[PDB]
C-alpha cells in the first residue's frame, strides 16, 4: 500500500497544515487588533498557505482513482490555485526578508518606508505579477482522455522539444535562483550589520541572544534552501526531456512533492509562532 | 506658644468630632436590601486617539464629550452616531484637563505650559479659535471646572487654586492653604461651593464668594488624586494611592466610610458617581474599573477591557451610560 | 436608513479621520528627547550648542528631527509628571564637573547629582530607556585637579593625581549606579567646543536605539 | 463672511459659460456649497450641491449631466459650468454656504447672486402652501402655515424644514432651521411650530421690516423642493 | 507542484 | 511665624463650625437615595426601547 501510504501522509500534512493557518489567520484577524505591516505579511503569507493546501485533497483522490474526474474547468481552476499561490508564497517571503533587511540595515529611512498601507500596496502588487504568471499556464493546462484514461495536466505548444526546456527553466530561475540569492544575501548583510552594532555585542548574555537570533535566521533559510530543492531539480530534470520508466521514479515524484508541502504547511510555525508578539497575544489568552 | 497653641487647638477638634461619631453608615444601611450586581456591557468603542487619554467630560445635553491625548488633539465626539464632531490641534501637546462649558460654547484645558487655553465651539468663521490664554500659575495645571460662561476656577501644582474671570484674564480670586500640589477640583451642583484635592493627604472646602476656606479633612495616608460631589451636595468621595476610598462629609466634617479590600494595592485614578448616588465607579491601576455601592461598601460590578492604565471616566447628567477613557487611545461607552 | 445630514456628517468623520491618521504619521517619524541634569550643570549651554511652563527646541540633523524638551523651569514634584515622559527615545543628562569641592547649601554637590542620577536611572517608567551622560566643563575640571585635590569629594582615591585617572574614575563611579547594566547602556561624553561632535554621539546614540526599536518591532531580538 | 458670484451675462442659446463663488472672510474649505436659482415670477429652485472634499455631487433632476459643478479649495473658489442653454434657464443664481454636522445651523449665510437672461420627478416632496399673500398691518401677530405631500419627522426625531425669509432686492435670509430652533441673528418674534406635514410660523408683533416672501423648504430627500412663497404685504 | 507533469503518462507508454 | 498664626486662625475658624452628627446626615443620605432610586437608570436596567444606545 505505497499509494494509501502517500495519500495518508497528504492527509495528515494538509489537516495540521490547515488547523495552523486558520489558528494563524483568525487570531491576527481578530483576536490581535493591532495593525503592524508584519502582521499583514504573517495573514497574507497564512492565507497562501491555506490556498495551497486545498489542492491536495484533489490530487490525493486522482491518486487513488489513477484518473481525473473532475472535469476541464476543474482542473484548470486546481492548477491556476496551486501555481498562482506557490508563486505569491514565494514572492511574499522574498518581500519579507527584504522588508527587515531596509528595516534593519537602514533604520533613518525604515520609518516612513514600513507603513501598513505601503505593505498593502506591496503585497497587492506581488498578487498581480501572481496573475501574470498564473493565467497563461492556466489556459494551457487541461484534461485529455486518448485511452479511457483522464489526465489533468499543461499542454506545452508546439514544439514540446523546445517550448517545454524554456518553460521549465524560466519557472526554475524565478521560482528558486532569485529569491534564495536575495534571501542569502540580505539576511548575510543583516547578521553583519547586528554583529557591527554595539549594544547585541556589549555583554556575553547579549551575545549568546545575538548567537540564537543568528541560528533562527540560518535554520530558516536551510529549511526553505533545503525543502524547495529537490522538486525544483526533479521538474527541471522533466524539463529536459528525462523520461521516467520505472514506477519508482514516480514514487520519488510524490515523495519529493510531499516533501515540498512539508515547508508550506511548515511556514507559520516558522514565521508566526516564533514571532514576540504573536507569542505576548498566546500568552494573553 | 503658637505651635502648642495650634496643637491644643487641633486636640479641641478631633475631640469634638469624636462626640458626634455615636453611629456609622455601615450599620445603619444593614437594613436595606442588597442591590443586584451591576453587569454592564460596551454599547460602544470609539477609535481615532493614537495616544493615551488623559481628561473627559460630558456635555449638558448628554451627547457630546471631549477628550484629550498627547497627538496635540482635543476631539469632541457625539456617542449616539460613534462619528466626529471636532477635532481641535493644541499648542501645547502635553495636556492633563479638559473641560466643558454648562452653556456649550467654550472649552478649555491646561497642561505643563502654566496655560489654561479656552477655545469658542460656536463662531461665524466655523473655525475653532483660541479666545483667552491665562498664565498665572507658576506649576502645571492639574484641573479646570467651569463655573459659568465667564468663570473659571483652575487648580495648579503651586499649592493654590485660582478663580479668574474670561473677559478681563485677570485672577478674580485666589485660594492658597495647601503645603502640597493640588490635585483636583469639584463644583457642587449649585456652584455655590468648591472641594479642592492635594499632595498632602488633605481635602478642602473652600469658597467661592468671600474666598476663605471652609473647612479641612486630613484622614488620608497618601496623596489625593480624584475628587467627586456627591449629587444632593452635603457629601464627597475621594480617592487615593493606597488603594481605598473614603467618604467625607461637608456636616459631620469627617469620615463616614472607607471603601476598601485586601486584594487591591493598586492607584485609584478616577472617581465618579451615579445621577442616584447608590452607585461609585472607581478607576483603578489594576486595568479594570470597579463598581461599588455607596451605602452598603460592597462590590457591585466589574469593568473589564481595557489594554492599559484607566485614567478617566464620567457618567452623563442623565445617567444613561458611563464613558470610560484609559492610556490604551481607547474611549469605552458602558450601559 | 440614514439621512442627508447623517450621511454628510460620516463623510465630515471620515475626513477628519483621514486627517488625525495623516497627522499621526508625521507624528510618529520624529524623535523627542527629554533634557534631565541639576541648574548650575549648564543644560542651556549645550542646547545654545546644538542649536516658562515647558521649553520645547527643535532641530534637524541628517534628515532626522530632534525634540528636546526641558523640565527645569517647574520646582514641583518630579513623580508626578515622570510618567508622560515614559515613551522617549533617550534622557540626555548633563552634570557639571567642576563642583566636586563646590559646598553648596547637602555636603556635596556631586552628590546632589549623582541623587538625581540614582532616582531616573532606577525608575520602573525608564526601565529600557537610554541615557547619555555629558560632563559639561573639561578645562576648568582640569586647572581645579591641578589646583586641588580631589580626596576631599572622595573619602578613599587612588594616589594617581592625573586629569585621565580622575575623569576615568569620576565616569566609573556615575556608571556604577545603573543598578541594571543589560537593559541599559549609558553613553559617557566630554562636552567640547565643537558642536558637530557632540550632536553626532548624539545622532549615533538616538541612531542605536532607533535599531533596538526596530529589532522590537520586527519581532527577531 | 462674504460670498461673490460673478460670470454672469445675457447670452444668445446654446451658448456655455462659467459661473465663479469666491468665498472670503471664512474657511470655505470645510462648507458645503449649493447653487440655488430663482426665476422672476417664481420661487427659489435649488439647483446643485457638492460636498466638502467633493465626495458626493448632486444635481437636479432637469439640469443633471449638463451642468457640472467644480470647487478649488487652495484659492476658495466654486465654478459652475453650464452648457446647451435654453429658454428655461433664465434666472438669479445664489453660491450658498453650508455645513452639516450635530448642532449646526446650515444655509446661514446666502450670497449676493448673480443674474442669467437668455435672448431666445415623481418621488420628490411636493411641498405646497395654501396662501400666495397674506395682507397685515404692523403690530399685529400673524401665522403662515406650510404643508407637505410626505411625513418629514425622520426616526430620530428631526423635522427637516427650514423657513426663509426674502424682502425685495435682497438675498434669502435663515429664521427657522430643523422647524424648532432660532438660528442666530434672528429676532424671538418668530417661531416654528406644527405637526407632520402640518406646519405653522407665526410671528407675533410684526414691524415694518418683516415684509417679504417667506418659503419654507425640505431637507428628507436630495431632490430638494422649495416651496411656492408667501408674499407677505402691508 | 509538479503533481500534475504528465510523468505517469510517459512511464504508461514506456 | 505668620504663618503659624494665620494656621491658629484657621483652626480656630474651623472649631467655630458647627458639625451636625453623623446618624442624622446619613438618613438625609439614605432618603436622599430612596427617593431617586427609581429614576436612576443604571442601578436598574432599562428596557432596550427606552436605552439610546442600541446596536446601530
Amino acid at each position: 500500500g505505497l499509494k494509501v501510504t502517500i495519500v495518508g501522509l497528504y492527509l495528515a500534512v494538509c489537516v495540521g497544515g490547515l488547523l495552523g493557518n486558520c489558528l494563524v489567520m483568525y487570531v491576527i484577524l481578530r483576536h490581535t487588533k493591532m495593525k503592524t505591516a508584519t502582521n499583514i505579511y504573517i495573514f497574507n503569507l497564512a492565507l497562501a498557505d491555506t490556498l495551497v493546501l486545498l489542492t491536495l485533497p484533489f490530487q490525493g483522490t486522482d491518486i487513488l482513482l489513477g484518473f481525473w474526474p473532475f472535469g476541464n474547468a476543474l482542473c484548470k481552476t486546481v492548477i491556476a490555485i496551486d501555481y498562482y499561490n506557490m508563486f505569491t508564497s514565494t514572492f511574499t517571503l522574498t518581500a519579507m526578508s527584504v522588508d527587515r533587511y531596509v528595516a534593519i540595515c537602514h533604520p533613518i529611512r525604515a520609518l516612513d518606508v514600513r507603513t501598513s498601507s505601503k505593505a498593502q500596496a506591496v503585497n497587492v502588487a506581488i498578487w498581480a505579477l501572481a496573475s501574470v504568471v498564473g493565467v497563461p499556464v492556466a489556459i494551457m493546462g487541461s484534461a485529455q482522455v486518448e485511452d479511457e484514461e483522464i489526465e489533468c495536466l499543461v499542454e506545452i505548444p508546439t514544439p514540446q522539444d523546445y517550448w517545454g526546456p524554456v518553460f521549465a527553466i524560466c519557472i526554475f530561475l524565478f521560482s528558486f535562483i532569485v529569491p534564495v540569492l536575495v534571501i542569502s544575501v540580505c539576511y548575510s548583510l543583516m547578521i553583519r550589520r547586528l554583529r557591527g552594532v554595539r549594544l547585541l555585542s556589549g555583554s556575553r548574555e547579549k551575545d549568546r541572544n545575538l548567537r540564537r537570533i543568528t541560528r533562527l535566521v540560518l535554520v530558516v533559510v536551510a529549511v526553505f534552501v533545503g525543502c524547495w530543492t529537490p522538486v525544483q531539480v526533479f521538474v527541471l530534470a522533466q524539463g529536459l526531456g528525462v523520461q521516467p520508466s520505472s514506477e519508482t521514479a514516480v514514487a520519488i515524484l510524490r515523495f519529493c512533492t510531499a516533501l515540498g508541502y512539508v515547508n508550506s504547511c511548515l511556514n507559520p510555525i516558522l514565521y508566526a509562532f516564533l514571532d514576540e508578539n504573536f507569542k505576548a497575544c498566546f500568552r494573553k489568552f | 506658644q503658637l505651635r502648642q497653641e495650634a496643637e491644643q487647638l487641633k486636640n479641641q477638634i478631633r475631640d469634638a468630632r469624636k462626640a458626634c461619631a455615636d453611629a456609622t453608615l455601615s450599620q445603619i444601611t444593614n437594613n436595606i436590601d442588597p442591590v443586584g450586581r451591576i453587569q454592564m456591557r460596551t454599547r460602544r468603542t470609539l477609535r481615532g486617539h493614537l495616544a493615551k487619554i488623559y481628561a473627559m467630560h460630558w456635555g449638558t445635553d448628554s451627547r457630546l464629550l471631549v477628550s484629550a491625548s498627547q497627538d496635540g488633539k482635543l476631539i469632541i465626539w457625539d456617542s449616539y452616531t460613534t462619528n466626529k464632531v471636532h477635532a481641535i490641534p493644541l499648542r501645547s501637546s502635553w495636556v492633563m484637563t479638559c473641560a466643558y462649558a454648562p452653556s456649550g460654547n467654550y472649552v478649555a484645558c491646561g497642561g505643563l505650559d502654566n496655560i489654561c487655553s479656552i477655545y469658542n465651539l460656536k463662531t461665524r468663521e466655523g473655525n475653532v479659535r483660541v479666545s483667552r490664554e491665562l498664565a498665572g500659575h507658576t506649576g502645571y495645571l492639574s484641573c479646570c471646572r467651569f463655573l459659568d460662561d465667564n468663570q473659571i476656577v483652575t487648580s495648579s501644582g503651586d499649592t493654590t487654586c485660582a478663580l479668574w474671570d474670561i473677559e478681563t484674564g485677570q485672577q478674580t480670586t485666589t485660594f492658597t492653604g495647601h503645603t502640597g500640589d493640588v490635585m483636583s477640583l469639584s463644583l457642587a451642583p449649585d456652584t455655590r461651593l468648591f472641594v479642592s484635592g492635594a499632595c498632602d493627604a488633605s481635602a478642602k472646602l473652600w469658597d467661592v464668594r468671600e474666598g476663605m476656606c471652609r473647612q479641612t479633612f486630613t484622614g488620608h495616608e497618601s496623596d489625593i488624586n480624584a475628587i467627586c460631589f456627591f449629587p444632593n451636595g452635603n457629601a464627597f468621595a475621594t480617592g487615593s494611592d493606597d488603594a481605598t476610598c473614603r467618604l467625607f462629609d461637608l456636616r459631620a466634617d469627617q469620615e463616614l466610610m472607607t471603601y476598601s479590600h485586601d486584594n487591591i494595592i493598586c492607584g485609584i485614578t478616577s472617581v465618579s458617581f451615579s445621577k442616584s448616588g447608590r452607585l461609585l465607579l472607581a478607576g483603578y491601576d489594576d486595568f479594570n474599573c470597579n463598581v461599588w455601592d455607596a451605602l452598603k461598601a460592597d462590590r457591585a460590578g466589574v469593568l473589564a477591557g481595557h489594554d492599559n492604565r484607566v485614567s478617566c471616566l464620567g457618567v452623563t447628567d442623565d445617567g444613561m451610560a458611563v464613558a470610560t477613557g484609559s492610556w490604551d487611545s481607547f474611549l469605552k461607552i458602558w450601559n | 436608513t440614514l439621512s442627508a445630514e447623517d450621511k454628510a456628517a460620516v463623510e465630515r468623520s471620515k475626513m477628519i479621520d483621514r486627517n488625525l491618521r495623516e497627522d499621526g504619521e508625521k507624528a510618529a517619524r520624529e524623535v523627542k528627547l527629554l533634557l534631565l541634569g541639576a541648574g548650575e550643570s549648564g543644560k542651556s549651554t549645550i542646547v545654545k550648542q546644538m542649536k516658562t511652563g515647558i521649553v520645547e527646541t527643535h532641530f534637524t540633523f541628517k534628515d532626522l528631527h530632534f525634540k528636546m524638551f526641558d523640565v527645569g523651569a517647574q520646582r514641583s514634584e518630579r513623580k508626578k509628571w515622570i510618567h508622560c515622559f515614559e515613551g522617549v527615545t533617550a534622557i540626555i543628562f548633563c552634570v557639571a564637573l567642576s563642583d566636586y569641592d563646590l559646598v553648596l547649601a547637602e555636603m556635596n554637590r556631586m552628590h546632589e547629582s549623582m541623587k538625581l542620577f540614582d532616582s531616573i536611572c532606577n525608575n520602573k517608567w525608564f526601565t529600557d530607556t537610554s541615557i547619555i551622560l555629558f560632563l559639561n566643563k573639561k578645562d576648568l575640571f582640569e586647572e581645579k585637579i591641578k589646583k586641588s585635590p580631589l580626596t576631599i569629594c572622595y573619602p578613599e582615591y587612588a594616589g594617581s593625581n592625573t586629569y585621565e585617572e580622575a575623569a576615568a574614575y569620576i565616569q566609573c563611579q556615575f556608571e556604577d549606579l545603573n543598578k541594571r547594566k543589560d537593559t541599559k547602556e549609558i553613553y559617557t561624553h566630554f562636552t567640547c567646543s565643537t558642536d558637530t561632535k557632540n550632536v553626532q554621539f548624539v545622532f549615533d546614540a538616538v541612531t542605536d536605539v532607533i535599531i533596538k526599536n526596530n529589532l522590537k518591532d520586527c519581532g527577531l531580538f | 463672511v462674504q460670498l461673490v458670484e460673478s460670470g454672469g451675462g445675457l447670452v444668445q442659446p446654446g451658448g456655455s459659460r462659467k459661473l465663479s463663488c469666491s468665498a472670503s472672510g471664512f474657511a470655505f474649505s470645510s462648507f458645503g456649497m449649493h447653487w440655488v436659482r430663482q426665476a422672476p415670477e417664481k420661487g427659489l429652485e435649488w439647483v446643485a450641491y457638492i460636498s466638502s472634499g467633493s465626495g458626493t455631487i448632486y444635481y437636479a433632476d432637469t439640469v443633471k449631466g449638463r451642468f457640472t459643478i467644480s470647487r478649488d479649495d487652495p484659492k476658495n473658489t466654486l465654478f459652475l459650468q453650464m452648457t446647451s442653454l435654453r429658454s428655461e434657464d433664465t434666472a438669479m443664481y445664489y453660491c450658498v454656504r453650508s455645513i452639516y454636522y450635530y448642532g449646526s445651523s446650515p444655509f446661514d449665510f446666502w450670497g449676493q447672486g448673480t443674474t442669467l437672461t437668455v435672448s431666445a420627478g415623481s418621488a420628490d416632496i411636493v411641498m405646497t402652501q395654501a396662501t400666495s399673500s397674506v395682507p397685515v398691518t404692523p403690530g399685529e401677530s400673524v401665522s403662515i402655515s406650510c404643508r407637505s405631500s410626505k411625513s418629514l419627522l425622520h426616526s430620530n426625531g428631526n423635522t427637516y424644514l427650514y423657513w426663509f425669509l426674502q424682502r425685495p432686492g435682497q438675498s434669502p435670509q435663515l429664521l427657522i432651521y430643523r422647524m424648532s430652533n432660532l438660528a442666530s441673528g434672528v429676532p424671538d418674534r418668530f417661531s416654528g411650530s406644527g405637526s407632520g406635514t402640518a406646519f405653522t410660523l407665526t410671528i407675533s408683533r410684526l414691524e415694518a421690516e418683516d415684509v417679504g416672501v417667506y418659503y419654507c423648504m425640505q431637507h428628507l430627500e436630495y431632490p430638494l423642493t422649495f416651496g411656492a412663497g408667501t408674499k407677505l404685504e402691508l | 507542484f509538479g503533481g500534475f507533469t504528465g510523468a505517469r503518462k510517459s512511464a504508461r507508454k514506456l | 511665624i505668620a504663618q503659624a498664626r494665620k494656621l491658629v486662625e484657621q483652626l480656630k475658624m474651623e472649631a467655630n463650625i458647627d458639625r451636625i452628627k453623623v446618624s442624622k446626615a446619613a438618613a438625609d443620605l439614605m432618603a436622599y437615595c430612596e427617593a431617586h432610586a427609581k429614576e436612576d437608570p443604571l442601578l436598574t436596567p432599562v428596557p432596550a426601547s427606552e436605552n439610546p444606545f442600541r446596536e446601530k
